[PDB]
């Protein structure tokens, strides 16, 4: 089910898509993304897990988040996994991605916004149902209100239209989780010689209690999460719990009730409390991003990844991917503070490849650091 | 007067050079007294029927507008960052 | 009984603050915040802050998390800030919905 979309409206753009069922293997979709659509394996994957709630971010925080994400992503080739629906934070994030793409004087590195959207949420699905390979389907762009149905965003280059599973109404979440897990087990390069394991990272923006199960499943899959300090939903609960230092069942229940007065179900409240406790039990996979304080998303992403790697193991070869990513972002301070601090032994054979990468990509600070480190 | 005027005179020369080049754009390539041939040809073409100031396709125009907006945002961000790191602001 | 209220009491220290307009605005916004949490209630204090170019005080007190702000609520205050040549408040309102 491959087709092309020719969005018609203020800006005429061409976008690809593929229909898929929730029972498919994510390996096939990854292969079709890499080969059929010509997308190079990303050097960074940032998945959005929010912004579909009625309450939306303030324009200042929305702009700060989009600028930080685009600035972090533009160094390398990154993918931004969002629900390809023209609404909320997703619409503006796709707008920022397309604005960067148009203004990008270097097409070698490309920031691609992939859209994983449910088939039940698509407006005018019959219009794209034609999907003639010779003649791309014409799709009209309409800025619908919240409601329950949205239109495909024109700014998203590629789409993954998942069909709703008759078993449970969570097919899109399961597909997103499986896709993130599968992508996290790939190599960022064409060959496994100078390639890193793809850094998959999730971002939470004003989540609802319904997505707690998917978030915990992702955490079980061992992929880091970033929490906006001023998002508003479950993100506020998590940042308040982090500020507390410790989590208690009564405390989390009180915060959940205060933040979500509408939801009052004893079984649901208990399940969400248990899910939140189990999520906070990990901790090392959770990291808070405060745009009012830090406003440097790349630094926080690198810190979260290096924290996860350090929690995983102490071997030098394990830290290699994080060090290479730090090289690619000129974060010599972060690398010196985290990776090259006492605990990890560093041999010349271990550092030869990273030395090559820093030397080719014109990173003098990392060259100095590696020469000074063996 | 030379010492005080020369620097402004250079800028004024550049500003006038723009207009002179604009004039030379539409000037016929034949110098006088030959220029009469070009004038007759132009009159005949008008009776029978630019590298600067060009009009671009919609896609390219939108791309350049977005690129201008991105560059403006970068320039403003640089100004604000330089303001934050200034000695007075730090004090 | 006077100290029992407290929110209606505010101290002005000319040796420390010496900015009477700021203290007046702080007292009024404190009283309004104690009164209720609705956006429409905060409207008068926001308009007065607009009239005094106290963008810092407004940002610190009125536009801090607690109060939701819709475009219809902010349209009149946007008009007032735009007519009276208050660019900081224009920036704040554009950034706030």
């Amino acid at each position: 089910r491959l087709g092309d979309i020719d969005f018609t409206g203020v800006s005429r753009t061409r976008g690809k898509f593929v229909r898929v069922t929730s029972s498919t293997d994510p390996a096939e979709i990854y292969q079709i993304l890499t080969k059929q659509w010509g997308l190079a394996p990303p050097h960074l994957v940032v998945a959005l897990m929010g912004g579909d709630e009625v309450a939306q971010l303030k324009p200042w925080l929305r702009d700060t988040l989009r600028k930080g994400l685009v600035k972090a992503a533009q160094s390398t080739g990154a993918w931004i996994l969002t629900s390809g629906l023209r609404f909320g934070i997703t619409k503006n994030l796709g707008q920022a991605v397309r604005d960067h793409s148009l203004a990008s004087t270097s097409p070698k590195v490309r920031v691609v916004a992939i859209g994983i959207a449910p088939w039940n949420m698509i407006q005018n699905r019959d219009l794209l149902l034609s999907a003639k390979p010779d003649h791309p389907a014409t799709y009209p762009t309409e800025d619908l209100p919240y409601g329950a149905v949205y239109s495909l965003d024109c700014n998203h280059s590629h789409f993954i239209l998942v069909d709703e599973d008759p078993k449970r109404p969570g097919a899109t979440g399961e597909m997103r989780v499986k896709m993130l897990k599968h992508i996290s087990l790939q190599r960022t390069g064409y060959g496994g010689t100078g390639s890193i394991e793809i850094p998959v990272l999730c971002l939470l923006v004003h989540g609802e209690p319904r997505i707690l199960q998917k978030m915990y499943k992702n955490i079980q899959n061992s992929i880091p999460w970033l929490i906006l300090a001023g998002s508003g939903g479950v993100a506020d609960i998590l940042v308040t719990l982090m500020d507390r230092g410790c989590w208690d069942a009564d405390i989390v229940q009180e915060l959940l009730i205060n933040t979500f007065p509408d939801g009052l179900h004893s079984t649901e409240i208990t399940s969400w409390t248990k899910l939140i406790q189990r999520i906070l039990d990990h901790g090392h996979l959770l990291t808070v991003h405060d745009p009012e304080q830090d406003s440097e998303l790349d630094t926080v992403i690198l810190k979260a990844l290096v924290k996860a790697c350090k929690s995983q193991s102490q071997e030098a070869q394990d830290f290699l991917d994080e060090l290479k990513l730090a090289v690619a972002w000129n974060r010599v301070d972060i690398a010196k503070s985290e990776i090259f601090s006492g605990d990890v032994q560093w041999s010349a054979q271990d550092l030869e490849e990273v030395m090559m990468e820093a030397l080719v990509n014109d990173k003098p600070d990392f060259v100095r650091l590696f020469v000074d480190n063996g | 007067t030379f010492q005080v005027v020369q620097e402004n005179a250079d800028i004024f020369w550049k500003f006038q050079r723009y207009n002179l080049i604009v004039e030379y754009h539409s000037r016929p390539a034949l110098a006088p007294p030959f220029i009469i041939i070009s004038h007759i040809t132009q009159a005949l073409l008008s009776f029978i029927k630019d590298l600067l100031e060009r009009e671009l396709p919609s896609g390219l125009d939108q791309k350049l507008m977005t690129w201008e907006t991105v560059q403006k945002e970068n320039y403003l961000a640089k100004l604000e960052h330089e303001h934050r790191e200034s000695s007075g602001e730090r004090l």
